[PDB]
C-alpha cells in the first residue's frame, strides 16, 4: 500500500521527505544527550554534600584548570547552552515539518486540480462541484499533515526508544516497575475509555446530526409554519430531538476527558513512587544515584507528550492515510481529452439527427435536427431545465453527442476538432462569478494582458463611460463577484470577457434573467450591434427578448419547434 | 437585509463645510467598496464619489472635483464625505449605496437607501 | 454588560452556576491536599525516627502499627486512595461542567429558535437560512463553551493561587527565583512572540479566503475555461498566489509552535536549576528538604495545564464573549405579531389596489387590482423574478403590504385576524422539505396523530397504492428529503401534509419545474378534481397546466391584465 505514495512526490518533494526522517532521529539523539547532560553536572554539585566520594571534583577538576566553584558554574552554563541550542534544533524541526507539509499542499494540490479541469465537461457535470472542490483542497491537507504526522511519530518513537535506553541505562526495578505501570496505562485507556470515546462520540456525531437536520428541515417550513400558527407539534419535536442531542454530547466531553485526569492521578502515583523505592532500598548515593532521580524527572517530562503524540498520529494514520492516498490517484490518474486538429467555418452549422441526454439521465431531445448558417443569431425559448442549455452545450464543443454528428460546412463535429471549435465562443453568464482582482484581469481570464486588444473591447462592450470614474480605473479591484459590481455591470464585464477572446460565435445562456426591467434591452440592444459582424445563440427563459433574432427555436418535451 | 442609514446633512450657508457620515449594517463592511449618489428635482440620478476596500485609492467627478475628500472608517463601519462649497445642483439628497453606483444602470439598485438628509443649499 | 446574563438564565440557571463556582474553588483545595499530602508521606517514609518524636506522630505507632515500615505501607495507600479520589473527584467536576454548556446549548437555542419562528414573515425573509442557522446553534455554541471558561478561568486561577501559596511556605529564595522566572516569561513571550502569532495568524485568515476565492471562481467559470483552452493564464494567477499562500501558512504553524518548544528548555533548566540550587545550599536535610523537590515537581506539572487553561479561558473571554452577549438581547428580546380575532371567507377576497414592495427597496406593483370568489381557482402567471409568489403571499395571511386591502366579505385582514385567516390557508409546496421521519408524522406536520382524520387524508393524497408497497407503510421513515420516495409521491405528501389543516384556501407556488409532464399530470390532474370545494391560488411557471382554471389573473411590469 505504501506503492501508492511515492507515485506523487517528486525529487524537491522526496529529497525533503528523507531530510525530515533523519532530523526525526537526529532530534531525538538530541533530546536524550540533552537529558543525559544534566547527570553529570548534577552529580558534581550534589557531590558537595558528601564532600568527597569518588573522582568527580578534587580528584577530577584538576585535569585542566581553576577551583571547584567554576568547574560547578561553567558546567552549568555549558547545560544552559545546550539547552538553548536544542530549544532552537527543535524549533527548527518542527519548522521543516510544517515547510514540508504545506510545501507539498500547495506542490500535491496544483496538479489535482488540473486533472478536474481537463476531464470532459460530462465528466465534470456529473459530479458536483461542492464534491470536486473538496477533490482538489480537502485531500491535500489531510495528505500533508498525515505525512507530518508520520514523520514526527518516527521523531517520537525515537525519542521514546532512546530515552527508556537511557533510563535502563541507571536502574532496574524502577525502570522495570516503570514500564510494567506504564503499559499497564496503556491499556484500559486504548481498551476500555477508547471504544468509549467513540460509543459516545460518534452517538454525538449521530445527535448533531440529528439537531442540524431537523433545524434545517424546520426553517423551510416557515411558509407553512405560519399558516400552521400552532408551533406545538413541531417544538414537541424539538425539544425532546434537542435533549436526544445534548446528553449524547456531554457523555462525548466526559470520555474524552477521563484518561488525562485519570493519568494524571496516575503520573503523581508513579512520581511518588519513584522516590519511595531509592530510599528504601540501600542505593543512597547522595550524588551518585539523586543525580539519577532528577533524569527520571526531566525523562518523564520529556515522555508525556511523547505517549501522546504516537496515539494522535496513530489515529492519524487511521483517520487520514489509508482512505485518502487511494482515491487520490484514481482522481489524478483520471482520464483527460486528448485531441489534435483543425476546423473551419464559413457556411452552415449542422446538428443531424444529435438524440441525447446526459449519462444516467432520460434523453431531452432523440433526433434534434437543425443548422446555423454564419450570422443566424438564434434564439434557444424553453422551459427551464427541459433541454435549452443542454442542446446548447451540445452545440458548443462540449457534451460528445450520442447518435449525432453536427456538421460544421459538411465536417463532423468530434474530438479531433472540438479543440479548435472551442475557441471561438463566448459565454457572458449574465449572473458571472467574478474572482476578486482588477476587472482587466476579469476580462482577460487571466491570460496576460493585450492592451490594444482591451480597449477596443472596453469601447464596444460600452464599458468605456465606465472605466473613467473608477478609483483605480481599469485596475479597481472588482470584488468578489458582483458586490462592488451591479448585475448588469456584471454583463458588460461578461460581454467584455467574452469579446476578449476575438469569437465568430456568442452564447448567451439565460442572459436576461438577473437583471431588471429597464436593465435588460439596452444591453441586448449592445449586445446586437458588436455581434453584426458574428453570430449568436440565446437561450432566453422569456420571449420578446430576441424579436431581432431571425431563428427562435422552441424546444418543447423532446422536439425543436421553430417561432419567429 | 442590507440597510443603511445616513443622517449628518444638514442646511448651511455656502462656503463652509459639511461632513456627512453614512452607517452600515448588514455586511462585511470592509471587502465592499462604497461609492456615494444623489438625486436632483426633476432629474433621474446623478454620481458623487467612489472609494476602494482599503481606502488607499480614491475616486470623484468634474463637477466636484478637488472638493470634496472621501475617508473610510472601517471601525464604526462608516462612510464619510467632507464637502465645501454648494452650487444649485449640490442638493440632490446624498444617499450612500453600497459597491460601484457609477454606470448607467446599475443606478437603478437599491443596494442601501435609508431616509436621507437634504441640504438645498441656495444664495 | 452583565445585566444581558440573568435575563437569558432563569433560578434554576442560577443555582446550578453556584454549584458549579463553589466547586471550582473547592477543586483547588483538592489538588493542593492531594500534592501537600506527599510531603508528610515521603518525610516519614525516609526518616522512620519521625515517629516516635513530636506532639504529631508517636501514640499512632503503637496502636496497631506495630512497626514502622508497615505504617508507611499504610500511609502510601492512603495516598494512592487519596489520589484515585481525585481522580474520580475531578472526573465529576469535568463531568457537570460539560454538562451545564451542552445543557444552555440546548436550553437558549430552544428558546431562539422559537423566537425566530414566531417573527413576522417579513422579516425571516430579508435574512438568509445559514445567517439565522448559525444564529440559532451557532451563537449558543459560543456562549454555552464561554461560561464554562469563566468558571474554569475563576478555577485555575484560584489553583494558580494556592499552589504558589502551597510553594511558598516550603521555600523562599527558589519560590521567589520560580515567581520572577516565570514573570520574566510570562513576559517575552506574550508582547514578542503574541504580536507574530497573529501578524502571521491573522495573514492566515488573509490567505486563506484570497486562495479560496480564486480557486471557487474558477469552478463556475469551468465552461469559459473549456472554451479559453489556455490555462497559463488561470495558473499564471494560482502558481502565483498559491506560492504565497504557501509561505503565509508555514509560518503561523511554525510560530504558532515556537512557544512551546522554548518552553520545554525553560521547563528543564528550572528544573536542574531547583535541585541544584537546592543541593549547593546546606539545608541537605537527606529528606526533610529533598523531599521538597518532589513537591514543586508535583506542583509545577499540575501548573503546566493550569497556565494554559487559564489563556485558553482568557482567549474565549475575548475572542467570543461580548460578541455573544450583546447579540442576544438583539436576538431574544425580538418583537412578534399581535392581536385576538376571528374571521370569516364566504363570499370574495378582494384585493383593489395592492401596491407592494419591501422593507427599504422599490415597488412592484403601483395599483394591482382584482377579486378572487370562493371557489374561483384562480392562477398567477408570471415571469422567473416578477412577483408571481409575492402577490399570492400577499392574498393570504403573510404579508403585511403597504397599501393594499386584502379584503375577505367586506372585512379587513389585520393583526387580530391574521391568525385565524392563517388557520385556514394551506400550501403544498412542490419541492416539499421532508425530514427523516415516519410519513404519518410528515402529514400530521409532527402535531402528533389523528388515525380518525389522518386516515381520510392519505385516501385523499392517493398514497394509498404507495403506502402498500412501503414496508413500514404508514409509519415508514421517509429517509430524508426524498429516499425511495419519487417526485410525484413527494407531492403527493405534500397535498397530504397541507389537508391535515383542514383550509380553505390551497396555494401551489411553482408546482411545475423538476418532473417529466407524465409524473406532473397526473397530479396537477387529481388537484382540479379535489379542489372543487375549496378555493387555490396558483402560481405556475408554465403554461397548459391550468386548463380546467377559471380565472388567470397574468401580472406584468406594475399591472395586472387578466387572460383566461
Ligand atoms: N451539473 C449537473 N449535475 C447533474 N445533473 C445535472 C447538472 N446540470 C443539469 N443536470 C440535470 O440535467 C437536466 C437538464 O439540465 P439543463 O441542461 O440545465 O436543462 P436545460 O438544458 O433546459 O437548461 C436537469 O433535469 C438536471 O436534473
Ligand atoms: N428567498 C429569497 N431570498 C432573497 N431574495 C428573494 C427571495 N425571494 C424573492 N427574493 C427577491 O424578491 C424579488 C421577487 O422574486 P420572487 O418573488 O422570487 O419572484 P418569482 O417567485 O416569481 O420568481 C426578486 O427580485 C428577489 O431579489
Amino acid at each position: 500500500m505504501v506503492k501508492k505514495l511515492f507515485f506523487i512526490l517528486s525529487k524537491e518533494d522526496k529529497n525533503f521527505l528523507f531530510f525530515l526522517l533523519v532530523f526525526s532521529v537526529f532530534v531525538s539523539f538530541i533530546e536524550t544527550f540533552a537529558i543525559s547532560l544534566v547527570m553529570p553536572f548534577i552529580t558534581l554539585a550534589s557531590d558537595f554534600s558528601y564532600f568527597d566520594r569518588n573522582k568527580y571534583l578534587i580528584s577530577l577538576k584538576e585535569y585542566l584548570n581553576i577551583p571547584v566553584f567554576e568547574i560547578i558554574v561553567y558546567f552549568g552554563v555549558g547545560l544552559i547552552v545546550f539547552y538553548v541550542f536544542r530549544a532552537l534544533l527543535n524549533a527548527y524541526y518542527f519548522h521543516l515539518l510544517a515547510r514540508f507539509s504545506k510545501g507539498r499542499k500547495h506542490a500535491i494540490a496544483y496538479k489535482v486540480f488540473s486533472k478536474f479541469l481537463n476531464i470532459n465537461y460530462e465528466k465534470f457535470t456529473q459530479k458536483n462541484q461542492s464534491e470536486i472542490l473538496k477533490s482538489i483542497t480537502g485531500e491535500v491537507y489531510n495528505l500533508s499533515t498525515m505525512i507530518s504526522s508520520f514523520l514526527l511519530l518516527m521523531s517520537e518513537i525515537f525519542v521514546v526508544l532512546l530515552l527508556y535506553a537511557l533510563m535502563l541505562l541507571i536502574n532496574y526495578k524502577i525502570t522495570l516497575f516503570l514500564s510494567i505501570f506504564m503499559v499497564l496505562n496503556a491499556f484500559i485507556l486504548v481498551k476500555i475509555l477508547s471504544p468509549i470515546i467513540k460509543k459516545a462520540g460518534l452517538r454525538r456525531e449521530e445527535a448533531m446530526k440529528n439537531f442540524f437536520e431537523i433545524l434545517n428541515t424546520n426553517l423551510n417550513n416557515f411558509k407553512f409554519i405560519k399558516l400552521k400558527t400552532k408551533e406545538d407539534g413541531v417544538l414537541s419535536l424539538f425539544k425532546a430531538q434537542s435533549e436526544a442531542f445534548s446528553k449524547a454530547n456531554i457523555t462525548n466531553e466526559s470520555v474524552a476527558a477521563v484518561p488525562r485526569i485519570y493519568l494524571e492521578g496516575i503520573g503523581f502515583c508513579v512520581l511518588v513512587f519513584i522516590v519511595v523505592f531509592l530510599v528504601l532500598k540501600n542505593e543512597s548515593d547522595i550524588s551518585g544515584i539523586l543525580s539519577t532521580i532528577s533524569i527520571f524527572v526531566l525523562a518523564l517530562y520529556r515522555l508525556m507528550p511523547s505517549a501522546n503524540r504516537i496515539i494522535t498520529s496513530y489515529h492519524d494514520l487511521l483517520y487520514y492515510h489509508s482512505s485518502l492516498n487511494i482515491i487520490y490517484q484514481n482522481l489524478r490518474q483520471e482520464e483527460e481529452n486528448l485531441g489534435e486538429g483543425k476546423l473551419s467555418f464559413n457556411q452552415e452549422l449542422k446538428i443531424c439527427n444529435l438524440s441525447f441526454g446526459y449519462e444516467g439521465k432520460k434523453y431531452l431531445f432523440k433526433n434534434l435536427n437543425l443548422n446555423i448558417k454564419k450570422g443566424e443569431k438564434i434564439a434557444f425559448i424553453g422551459e427551464s431545465g427541459c433541454g435549452k442549455s443542454t442542446l446548447v452545450d451540445l452545440i458548443i464543443g462540449l457534451l460528445k453527442p450520442k447518435e449525432g454528428q453536427i456538421l460544421i460546412d459538411k465536417q463532423e463535429l468530434n474530438a479531433s476538432n472540438a479543440k479548435n471549435y472551442r475557441q471561438k465562443i463566448g459565454y457572458i453568464p449574465q449572473n458571472i462569478y467574478l474572482f476578486n482582482d482588477s476587472i482587466a484581469k476579469n476580462i482577460t481570464f487571466g491570460d496576460a494582458v493585450d492592451e490594444e486588444k482591451l480597449n477596443k473591447v472596453i469601447k464596444q462592450a460600452n464599458l468605456e463611460h465606465f472605466i473613467k470614474n473608477l478609483p483605480q480605473g481599469v485596475q479597481t479591484k472588482v470584488g468578489d463577484g458582483g458586490s462592488n459590481l451591479s448585475g448588469g455591470q456584471k454583463q458588460r464585464i461578461a460581454i467584455a470577457r467574452a469579446l476578449y477572446l476575438e469569437p465568430e460565435i456568442l452564447v448567451l445562456d439565460q442572459a436576461t434573467s438577473a437583471l431588471d426591467t429597464q436593465s435588460e434591452a439596452k444591453i441586448m440592444d449592445e449586445i446586437y450591434k458588436i455581434s453584426k459582424d458574428k453570430t449568436m445563440i440565446i437561450i432566453a427563459h422569456r420571449l420578446s427578448t430576441i424579436t431581432q433574432c431571425d431563428k427562435v427555436y422552441r424546444l418543447e418535451h423532446g422536439k425543436l419547434k421553430e417561432e419567429k | 437585509q442590507v440597510q443603511l442609514q445616513e443622517s449628518g446633512g444638514g442646511l448651511v450657508q455656502p462656503g463652509g463645510s459639511l461632513r456627512l457620515s453614512c452607517a452600515a449594517s448588514g455586511f462585511t463592511f470592509s471587502s465592499y467598496a462604497m461609492s456615494w449618489v444623489r438625486q436632483a428635482p426633476g432629474k433621474g440620478l446623478e454620481w458623487v464619489s467612489a472609494i476602494t476596500s482599503g481606502g488607499g485609492s480614491t475616486s470623484y467627478s468634474d463637477a466636484v472635483k478637488g472638493r470634496f475628500t472621501i475617508s473610510r472608517d472601517n471601525a464604526k463601519n462608516t462612510l464619510y464625505l467632507q464637502m465645501n462649497s454648494l452650487k444649485p445642483e449640490d442638493t440632490a439628497v446624498y444617499y450612500c449605496a453600497k459597491g460601484y453606483v457609477v454606470d448607467f444602470l446599475d443606478l437603478a439598485e437599491y443596494d442601501s437607501w435609508g431616509q436621507g438628509t437634504q441640504v438645498t443649499v441656495s444664495s
